[PDB]
């Protein structure tokens, strides 16, 4: 879960979006 | 939409997260680790959210349900329509200056009975939306204790027409009857047309229950009937069968020919259904869909 | 309520530390170095900074 890294909002956990884990930045992308 | 008014009073004062100073039992219930759905979701909590609620769950706090109880009772008020909606945030705005004025043991223990008869002795509530004495049987068992029950021709189908008509209002929860003026009503829905004037169509139908009229006289009654009492016996006509008043009174040319014009509807209507179907099935102006539909039957 | 246990250091991990060079020398237009970026033993270098 890792539920213990993340700074929680409250109870709920702060647990973000799905493009916050790769990148595509090329020239024109 | 609810059935219940203390679910809605315990859904606008509980807390929507678990928490060990009212439901210790579910609190207690994930600290242990020991749950079906996501077990291992209280030790990644930090030191902030564990000892918030592992000191709270081992020795619980102390509450008032003085501000919760009467929300048991204020909304359990105006679900019956006892108060008006515009005027609740006032009397609860009372009510808990009244129980805070005069509190003891006992009256933290007697808001807590009526607490209880507002849920299952309120039953009657649900009783008479179906048996409906509001105004159907109570209030027609005057207008029956009215009515002389001496009537010289038909002695006996006179006390079988009411005796449907007993069974119209006590069937039908909608329906109703009631004192408006020297006269009695009854009208057929709440929010309804049909209302008949049923002291002046039992005083057209005395010294008319013995005619023996016979089958080819139509066009006399409008010196003789009314057309209320024309309405009244459409009204009577889908709750009365055949033995009620059986052949060859003049009732038997109007209560049996009311259930045959009944049936003539009641499958015409499907072949109505099929007609405004059809015209766009095959491609049909939806104005010419209705003019020639309807003198096909009536 | 920004969490604890395991989210940081109990251990005196240095914040931020200087390299020293070694192995510097010369051209009359160039310039070499060299350093051992040496991060070791339970943490994490990120290089961008």
């Amino acid at each position: 879960n890792f539920a213990s890294l993340a700074p929680r909002h409250g109870s709920r956990p702060f647990m973000g979006t799905w493009n916050e884990i790769g990148t595509s930045q090329l020239n024109g992308g | 939409q609810q059935v219940d008014p203390a679910m809605l009073a315990a859904l606008q004062s509980q807390p929507s997260g678990v928490t060990p100073s009212d439901d210790w039992a579910a609190a207690m219930d994930r600290i242990l680790a020991l749950t079906t759905r996501n077990p291992e979701a209280f030790r990644q909590q930090p030191q902030a959210n564990r000892f918030s609620a592992i000191l709270e769950a081992v020795v619980p706090s102390r509450t008032n349900p003085t501000h919760e109880k009467v929300l048991a009772i204020v909304n359990a008020l105006t679900e019956s329509k006892a108060i008006r909606k515009d005027e609740a945030g006032l009397i609860y705005n009372a009510l808990l200056e009244r129980v805070a004025r005069y509190n003891s043991t006992n009256v933290q223990a007697n808001l807590d009975r009526l607490t209880t008869d507002v849920r299952e002795a309120v039953a009657q509530r649900e009783r008479f939306m179906h048996d409906t004495n509001l105004g159907s049987q109570v209030a027609l068992n005057a207008f029956l204790s009215t009515l002389p029950a001496n009537v010289p021709r038909g002695q006996e189908d006179y006390v079988s027409f009411i005796s449907a008509l007993r069974l119209l209002v006590a069937e039908v929860p909608q329906s109703e009857v009631y004192q408006s003026g020297p006269d009695y009503f009854f009208q057929t829905s709440r929010q309804g047309l049909q209302t008949v004037n049923l002291t002046q169509a039992f005083k057209n139908l005395q010294g008319m229950w013995g005619v023996r009229a016979p089958v080819g006289d139509r066009a006399t009654i409008s010196s003789l009937l009314t057309p209320n009492t024309r309405l009244l016996l459409l009204l009577i006509a889908p709750f009365t069968n055949s033995s009620t008043i059986s052949r060859d009174s003049y009732l038997g040319h109007l209560i049996t020919l009311y259930r045959e014009a009944i049936g003539q509807t009641q499958v015409d209507e499907q072949t109505f259904q099929e007609i405004t179907s059809v015209s766009r099935a095959l491609g049909q102006q939806d104005t010419g869909s209705l003019e020639a539909t309807l003198n096909f039957l009536l | 309520v920004a969490p604890t246990h395991d989210v940081t250091t109990d251990r005196s991990q240095r914040l931020t530390l200087r390299f020293v060079p070694v192995d510097r020398e010369d051209t009359a237009y160039s310039y070499k170095v060299r350093f051992t970026l040496a991060v070791g033993d339970n943490r994490v270098l990120d290089m961008a900074s």
